[PDB]
RNA sequence: GGUGGGGUUCCCGAGCGGCCAAAGGGAGCAGACUCUAAAUCUGCCGUCAUCGACUUCGAAGGUUCGAAUCCUUCCCCCACCAC
RNA sequence: GGAGAUGCAGCAGAAACGACACGGCUCCGGAAGAGAUGACGAUGAUAGUGAAAGUUGAGGACUUCCGGAGAACCGGUGAAACGGGCAUCUCCCCUGCCCGGGGUGCAAGCCGGUUUCGGCGCUUAGCCGAAUGUCACCGAAAUUACAGAAGGCGGGCUAUAGCCCCCAUUUU
């Protein structure tokens, strides 16, 4: 199963995905799947069609998993997943 | 008090699942290049965690390109044991051919039948 | 226990070896299955669950999954080698003309029940 | 300004690219032992705390089938120098 | 570019770096069943091909095992295989340039002094208990970020203030 703790290690392919603030103002408002991951990138294709290149470390994620609904920045989503699985901890501090 | 009980390995096993089953669902649409994305992704996380290949998700991919093998389509499956028990791979794609020799299983039923010819 | 997709019941697996009884017009062999479901000729793919080694089938559903042929399992080998019209057992049998069990195979389309 | 070096468990300290391989010692806890206690021995030894499994070898990136280890960068810690 | 040596752990696989022993193929010896019988066979039969591969698919049909020796082909494994790779080390096969070879380093080294001190090296800035101060303004490149000489020069790395130039995503 995925849960929300190890969604810092989870594949993020494969799962529906909101974004909700970032500092590009067109960026916010999409709603799509998650097609291809690269080191700060994901590659979203809407239901209404468009693929988007969204870069991570400008705004934060809303992942869709099975009933639930996360909020997880893409700063802490820094890195290839491969490596992201090989080991990642990010300490982040919004100050 | 237990919060961890999925490890670094597990969840590696489970994106192995994961990965290569969404490989199969999306090799079927008509994009080979992103399951063959899939597979790289895959092989590289199976390099990276020094863990095996399941056996179901095993003699469906190439090791040269890198394509997700559908049967049929970009696939010729072909038994021969005639000569030796053989059951063969062939990449339409690239041209990579693979098998499965099944020499000691084979044995082991001859073991079997000699072992029921000799109580018989 | 691993090429395997769906659990069978007893009485379609009796249901399947009576429309390989019946048919008698048949290809037994995975070769020659696998030949029939790449031309589409085959109506029913009837694939044994005790197949060691497991290989000899394991090309066999999915290309099934990819043909659109309704596919079911049975649990032992030389019954349906004896269905088939064998002493010895027989792996796999595609169906290529039923004859007086078609409406039967109709019946075999609710393994598509069992697929959902 | 300069040379020869080191950073690994709470503290002192080893470690062939490979199964917590992580030598370990002291420390904490528990057992054993004793009338009590010291000393000796046993397991946990960071966590679950029975076997066993996972994390940390100053930090990041990269090579590799795989990093304490091999490469690069960022750092710190030593020793000694005015004559 | 070539030769030589080492390593690619553990597990798996016949086999982890030169080739091989091994199983399918051929021969010989032993045992078991059998002449309109019986063994075997859709987990594939007499059966062919440069036998990786592909076409074949049954009143097909004379077989199976073990041990030993050999011309050709083949390896369910793993990232990587009857064969080509990877990394390290050392030599010889090249092309062009330059000729003293190493070691320490200015807190080197030298002098008055003979422990300890002062002078040279030392400066179109040259301190050493480590000098280079404050304000305004043209401009817009300006004391604002990283940040400070210590014998001098040249190369490379690290961190960014202001403007200029170039490239990319969102966008319209
Ligand atoms: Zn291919």
């Amino acid at each position: 199963m995925i849960t929300p703790h190890n969604i810092l290690r989870h594949e993020l392919i494969g799962l529906k995905v909101e974004i909700v603030e970032a500092k590009n103002k067109a960026m916010i408002g999409i709603k799509g799947k998650v097609v291809d991951e690269t080191r700060n990138t994901l590659v979203i294709e809407k239901e209404d069609g468009r693929e988007v290149v969204i870069p991570k470390d400008i705004a934060v994620f809303l992942f869709q998993l099975k009933g639930c609904k996360v909020k997880v920045d893409g700063r802490l989503l820094i890195g290839r997943p491969e490596e992201r699985l090989k080991k990642k901890i990010k300490i982040l501090y919004p100050y | 008090k237990k919060f961890l009980e999925k490890k670094l390995k597990k969840i590696a096993y489970e994106r192995i699942d994961i990965l290569m089953s969404l490989a199969e669902e999306e090799a079927k649409k008509g994009n080979w290049d992103r399951a063959k994305r899939y597979v790289y992704l895959a092989r590289r996380i199976a390099m990276k965690m020094r863990i095996r290949f399941p056996k179901k998700w095993k003699r469906r991919i190439c090791k040269k390109c890198g394509t997700f093998l559908l049967y049929g389509r970009n696939a010729r499956v072909r038994i021969k044991s005639k000569r030796y028990p053989h059951v063969v791979i062939t990449c339409l794609e690239c041209g990579a051919i693979y098998r499965i020799p099944m020499i000691r299983e084979k044995k082991e039923k001859r073991r079997k039948k000699l072992e029921e010819r000799l109580k018989a | 226990a691993v090429y395997v997709k769906f659990k069978v019941p007893e009485e379609i697996q009796k249901e399947l070896l009576d429309a390989v009884a019946k048919a008698q017009k048949i290809k037994k062999g995975a070769n020659e299955v696998t030949k029939a479901v790449e031309r589409g000729i085959a109506k029913l793919v009837i694939i044994a669950e005790d197949v060691k080694p497991e290989e000899v089938v394991a090309h066999l559903p999915y290309l099934c999954e990819e043909k659109g042929i309704p596919y079911a399992y049975v649990a032992s080998k030389q019954d349906l080698g004896k269905a088939a019209g064998l002493e010895v057992a027989a792996s796999s049998v595609a169906i290529i003309n039923e004859g007086d069990a078609e409406e039967l195979k109709v019946l075999i389309e609710k393994v598509n029940v069992l697929k959902q």
